[PDB]
């Protein structure tokens, strides 16, 4: 009995066991979800624990058998990912002390309230109230009191568990031979391959710096359109030269730019296409819609969805006693099993979600026959941009006209794709650099870089620099702003949505390619295109088996990452931005203050 | 001499493939003309005779092999075609076939919570010859000297199925019968 003889045996019966317990447990989490009682939450809890403690064992029988023994490069990738057993060296009172403080600050930020200064008595809490607030109140007075008000009682809170939070989790990564928490973070990009499909922590960080670099010029001719448009709504508080204010972007957290779009529409006039009476006027059902999707999916080639999800699925909100979580999932139960849970109304944004939920779907499907430990999307990345392709060419006018929800007689007109293209840039091109400074900060933060006397000093100053967002009242080092957001908070890497986003123009710019479409990007439709879905088939297949660099050559013919298909999209906007530009200044200064 | 194939055709219950049974049905006539007229059989295939045939035919010591395996397993009961329990729980001559007969069993053998009777064996030393059953439980170990319980590299060389009702078509449990012919050996027992 060789080496891999003996590990190939165990991964044989790690496979099996996993199977089964996997799927008791997904099928009590769709039992909660579809109806909230107490004791399914109960089933569920137990459920999870099983999974959670055979795995546990699993791992730490695997680590004692010698990976660089290992002679196959697929057993050994198996066996690569049972051995990681990240916690489990660390100490366990050591063990403790992190889950506590880790459960503390998750339920001070679910708890949270500011109150009104003006009010006593009024106390708003965030999850219905603060958002409704910051997203509609066109007052300068009102959204400041929300902003503040959230700093002031949560980061305040929050500060002292960060930083015992930071000093546990630099140890165990230590302890487990990474340098820092930050490439412990960094390791899931990190390749080893044979033939030049290498990938290493260290490449990843420069290959971000470089895309940044490249998309610079677009964001700042935005950054001035945006300027110009909200100084007519707030004409003194907007001295131009400078950074906007950081409460008035229309987010809490400023993340995304897309509520501005009232106020910023280049042409009132001209109104953006919208189908949903043309489907009530049909009598289109949830049902319906949900089979018109499947059918752009038989189209392009793609198969047909089961026989079982339709039957076992909830496509519609349940009526009287049942109670149901209402964000809509996909779900891979397993064994065969894939559903998806969403209420469904009759409107045109329903009607991309269910193409979007589709896709998901699909990928589930395709990686079906690779092993258990290699079930899955090849970077964290690669899932959500399949699904996103998919919606884009739904929403274009030529797929809706074949439906019959437009008209034939309707022909798009210049000012037309001028709105939609800018709404689109205020969701895509606003959120890199918001998304690149905080894992920016984050990383120097983990491997010491930045005292912690100068962490929020230096998080402010940052945010100045790269996304021209400046502080309206100063903030002492107590406040804990980059806290504040739930995912920092809720320890989550903010790194997968920018890689994602570069993604999915890329794998567009192909696939219209293989469909010959002549014209813009944003005009094409890969609709009837039997080739095009074959080849997203081919990546779709591979699952994790093959490393990342590969399967976006396969599709792209690029082993790297490339800015530019992104640029082509945008590019019709661009001119017309420029030329509005032209004349207002391109730019920002850091110091002035709102505050000064 | 008709006697009638419907008993061991349904019954209560079926056995395990790794037990598989074996079941001698000679000097009963079966007419054959179902067989092709229902499609109670999702798949029916029979890799050694064309089956127009089969009713003229006479059939000597006809065997009929009973078994539950998952559906994904019925195209591994086929000539070659080895896989696992082709290999390990149940072999086919290649040279001698008779006619295949699976049918979906999904709301009898399949609940909720699930049923796990049925076991498959996945740990063997050695390959199945033809028609060979092996129903011992032994311990196991690539390297002998089997250590009954924790030990590493040991292990219990069966595995239960667990057919459960939400699962998709290829998991679920499919019923299947064997029949083989044997041909001449004795004067037809079947005409
Ligand atoms: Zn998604």
């Amino acid at each position: 009995q060789s080496t891999e003889d003996l590990v190939n045996t165990f991964l044989e019966k790690f496979n099996y066991e996993a199977e089964e317990l996997s799927y008791q447990s997904s099928l009590a989490s769709w039992d909660y979800n579809t109806n909230i009682s107490d004791e399914n939450v109960q089933k569920m809890n137990n459920a999870g624990a099983k999974w959670s403690a055979f795995y546990e064992e699993q791992s730490k029988l695997a680590k004692t058998y010698p990976l660089e023994e290992i002679q196959d490069s697929t057993v050994k990738r198996q066996l690569r990912a049972l051995q990681h057993s990240g916690s489990s060296v660390l100490s366990a009172d050591k063990n403790q002390r992190l889950n506590t403080i880790l459960n503390s600050m998750s339920t001070i930020y679910s708890t949270g309230k500011a109150c009104n200064p003006s009010n006593p008595q009024e106390c708003l809490l965030l999850e219905p109230g603060l958002d409704d607030i910051m997203e509609n109140s066109k007052d300068y007075n009102e959204r400041l009191w929300a902003w503040e008000g959230w700093r002031s009682e949560v980061g305040k809170q929050l500060r002292p568990l960060y930083e015992e939070y930071v000093a546990l989790k630099n140890e165990m990564a230590r302890a487990n031979n990474y340098e820092d928490y930050g490439d412990y973070w960094r390791g899931d990009y990190e390749e080893e391959w044979e033939n030049g499909y290498n990938y290493s922590r260290n490449q990843l960080i420069d290959d971000v710096e470089h895309t940044f670099t490249q998309i610079m010029p677009l964001y700042q001719h935005l950054h001035a359109y945006v300027r110009t448009k909200l100084m007519d709504t707030y004409p003194s508080y907007i001295s131009p030269t400078g950074c906007l204010p950081a409460h008035l972007l229309g987010d809490m957290w400023g993340r995304f730019w897309t509520n501005l779009y009232p106020l910023t529409v280049p042409f009132g006039q001209k109104p953006n296409i919208d189908v949903t009476n043309a489907m009530v006027n049909q009598s289109w059902d949830a049902r319906k819609i949900f089979k018109e999707a499947e059918k752009f999916f038989v189209s392009v080639g793609l198969p047909n969805m089961t026989q079982g999800f339709w039957e076992n699925s909830m496509l519609t909100e349940p009526s009287d006693s049942r109670k149901v979580v209402c964000h809509p999932t996909a779900w891979d139960l397993g064994k065969g099993d894939f559903r998806i849970k969403m209420c469904t109304k009759v409107t045109m944004d329903d009607f991309l979600t269910a193409h979007h939920e589709m896709g998901h779907i699909q990928y589930d499907m395709a990686y079906a026959a690779q092993p258990f430990l290699l079930r899955n999307g090849a970077n964290e990345g690669f899932h959500e941009a399949v699904g996103e392709i998919m919606s884009l060419s739904a929403a274009t006018p030529n797929h809706l006209k074949n439906i019959g929800l437009l008209p034939p007689s309707f022909f798009e007109d210049s000012e037309t794709e001028i709105n939609f293209l800018l709404k689109q840039a205020l969701t895509i091109v606003g959120t890199l650099p918001f998304t690149y400074m905080l894992e920016k900060w984050r990383w120097m933060v983990f491997k010491g870089e930045i005292p912690k006397d100068q962490w929020m000093k230096t998080w402010w100053e940052m945010k100045r620099n790269i996304v021209g967002v400046v502080e309206p009242v100063p903030h002492d080092e107590t406040y804990c702003d980059p806290a504040s957001l739930f995912h920092v908070a809720n320890d989550y890497s903010f790194i997968r949505y920018y890689t994602r986003t570069i993604y999915q123009f890329q794998f567009q710019e192909a696939l219209c390619q293989i469909a010959k479409h002549e014209g813009p990007l944003h005009k094409c439709d890969i609709s009837n295109s039997s080739e095009a879905g074959q080849k997203l088939l081919e990546m779709l297949k591979l699952g994790k088996s093959k490393p990342w660099t590969y399967a976006l050559e396969i599709v792209v013919g690029a082993k790297n990452m490339d800015v530019r298909p992104l640029l082509n999209y945008f590019e019709p906007l661009f001119t017309w931005l420029k030329e509005q530009n032209r004349n207002s200044f391109v730019g920002w200064n850091t110091d002035w203050s709102p505050y000064a | 001499n008709l006697c009638p194939f419907g008993e061991v055709f349904n019954a209560t219950k079926f056995p395990s493939v790794y037990a598989w049974e074996r079941k001698k049905i000679s000097n009963c006539v079966a007419d054959y003309s179902v067989l092709y007229n229902s499609t109670f059989f999702s798949t029916f295939k029979c890799y050694g005779v064309s089956a127009t045939k089969l009713n003229d035919l006479c059939f000597s010591n006809v065997y009929a092999d009973s078994f539950v395996v998952k559906g994904d397993d019925v195209r591994q009961i086929a000539p070659g075609q080895t896989g696992v329990i082709a290999d390990y729980n149940y072999k086919l001559p290649d040279d001698f076939m008779g006619c295949v007969l699976a049918w979906n069993t999904r709301n009898i053998d399949a609940t909720s919570t699930g049923n796990y009777n049925y076991k498959y064996r996945y740990l063997r030393h050695g390959k199945l010859r033809p028609f060979e059953r092996d129903i011992s439980n032994v311990p196991f170990s690539p390297d002998g000297k089997p250590c009954t319980p924790p030990a590493l590299n040991c292990y219990w060389p069966l595995n239960d199925y667990g057919f459960y009702t939400t699962t998709g078509i290829g998991y679920q449990p499919y019923r299947v019968v064997v029949l083989s012919f044997e041909l001449l050996n004795a004067p037809a027992t079947v005409c």
